């Protein structure tokens, strides 16, 4: 969990700032948008970089390119490919991130509106963050369902294939006879109603503060659509804040005057937050248990 | 509802 | 080995160019000019990210930040930072990439001219690359001296020091008693005179030959300087390559006409290239050696 | 010559 800072340049101040807001507004909440970043302290293999062994199992095994593993046509044309990534990558393989604990401390002190996340490793569910409070917009491997009749099954069956070697014979549908997939939302696929339906009362419930509220985007390049949406579909009038290494997304497009950008870890980040707040004691005892 | 999936 | 597009994009054509080029000038030669990313599928582990375990080692033995490794002043005050990723990075430890292999088959198809590389891994050479093509500008293990009085150390003196458990008593100078390093260049220092020496040669070497020749930059963010300056001091009229996965550096900055521009992985270039030139025959035969 | 090894 031990981290350091990213350049010489110190971004306490900055970060300062983020605690003063929230000091001056004390009944106000906070509203989370994350991404990979977030969850690369934790070990989870980067599907996309040569370092990892999981890439090269998968160029071996004749994938034409990373996110073909979460194409629709590709799956159906052999399956083998996203098993094996689902083997490597499966929930509860890894543990939560000091970011992450960040989330349930937030989530202790009351001050946690709601946490999107556009990863799939569901830590922030793991590290406690309630149900309610969570919106998993690329979706799970807690569900699984027949890529052609809907059928719901057990994410028990898809799971228990996955220790078999090697692994042949894949889940298909007792019904239409179709690939049973895991709740994980491919490109060319649509987000469940649950991430446009939280958003429509969340934008209300922003809208309707201007306790002041506050949305901090962290460890994404926004580069996915429709979750990429969200930042610019803020309230105007509503603080930005972003945690990453590198400006991206509306935040280099269209920056607002009112727009706070921290280059900073994840987990560098966390821990001066729970600095300038004064909840070490909390923190302290949440990570040691 | 924000399309599907994808880039851009 | 085993490498992937990095997107469905096809860049054979783009390849194939410059295959085309060598075969209309066959009596010419290439310079190559890499990086980091040259190296990454070969497992070295980025001490800037918070995946590796060595980024945690270092965190932990309270480094205030990943480049201070190779500051000269944090060096003195306190070695074990970087004696601990000497330990994880030194050479020997892994094995070369097939883009590193298809340096060696340039080498022996005579067409090499030289290879400038800002990595410290010294895959290059222990891939067989001859030591009169290369130019490790920020330096390597292979030589060691005190950082006072410059006296010459055996590479072994240093590299005995690691095994301890644990690493304590570094090795100091028995003339002046300062510190010995590696002969790697750290950030403040100057790099080895052979590197402007040598550019000042092959810069008037291309100038001259305007058999044309083909100037190929692989894997580097061009972020660090003085290296970053070599391509913006490229002939003006000599035929710019860039494999990357981002357009960066001078690239960006100015690009040029003629630029060739090919976001695509070092390892699956390299096997691309070596497609749209015949050499499978050849090249199969060093890989399998 | 170059400089020192730096950043911009
Ligand atoms: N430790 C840490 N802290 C803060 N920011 C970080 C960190 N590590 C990486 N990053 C930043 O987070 C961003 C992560 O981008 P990315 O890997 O593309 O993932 P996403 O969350 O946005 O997207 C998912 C992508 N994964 C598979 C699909 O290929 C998607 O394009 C990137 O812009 C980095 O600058
Ligand atoms: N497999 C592969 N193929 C092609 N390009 C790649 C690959 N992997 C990464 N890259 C690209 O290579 C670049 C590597 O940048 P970087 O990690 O900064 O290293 P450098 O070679 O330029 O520099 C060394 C740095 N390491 C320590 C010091 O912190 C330096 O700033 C980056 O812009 C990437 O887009
Ligand atoms: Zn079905
Ligand atoms: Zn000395």
């Amino acid at each position: 969990m031990a981290s350091m800072s990213v350049s010489t340049a110190s971004t306490e101040m900055s970060v300062r700032k983020i605690a003063a807001h929230m000091k001056s507004n004390p009944n106000a909440k906070v509203i989370f948008m994350v991404g990979a970043g977030i969850s690369t302290s934790c070990g989870i293999p980067d599907f996309r970089s040569p370092g990892t062994g999981l890439y090269h199992n998968l160029a071996r095994l004749k994938l034409p390119y990373p996110e073909a593993v979460f194409d629709v046509d590709f799956f159906q044309s052999d399956p083998l490919p996203f098993y094996t990534l689902a083997k490597e990558l499966y929930p509860g393989n890894f543990r939560p991130s000091k970011f992450h604990y960040l989330l349930k401390l937030f989530q202790d002190k009351d001050v946690l509106k709601r946490v999107y996340t556009q990863n799939i490793d569901t830590l922030e569910r793991q590290a406690g963050v309630k149900d309610d409070l969570i919106i998993e917009a690329h979706g799970s491997f807690a569900h699984c369902h027949c890529i052609g009749c809907g059928k719901v099954y057990p994410p028990q069956v898809f799971k228990s294939k996955l220790a078999e070697h090697p692994i042949k014979d894949f889940v298909k549908c007792d019904v239409c006879g179709e690939l049973v997939k895991p709740a994980i939302v491919f490109f060319g696929e649509d987000l469940p109603d649950s991430f446009s339906e939280t958003w429509l009362n969340d934008s209300e419930w922003l809208r309707e503060k201007i306790q002041q509220p506050l949305v901090i985007v962290v460890g994404t390049s926004l580069a996915v659509y429709p979750f990429a949406s969200l930042p610019e579909e803020i309230p105007r009038k509503v603080k930005r804040v972003l945690c990453n290494l590198e400006t991206v997304g509306d935040f280099k497009a269209n920056k607002r005057p009112t727009d706070l950008i921290v280059h900073q870890y994840s987990d560098e980040f966390a821990e001066q937050l729970v600095e300038e707040l004064g909840w070490q004691e909390d923190f302290e005892k949440i990570l040691t248990a | 509802k924000g399309g599907a999936k994808r880039h851009r």
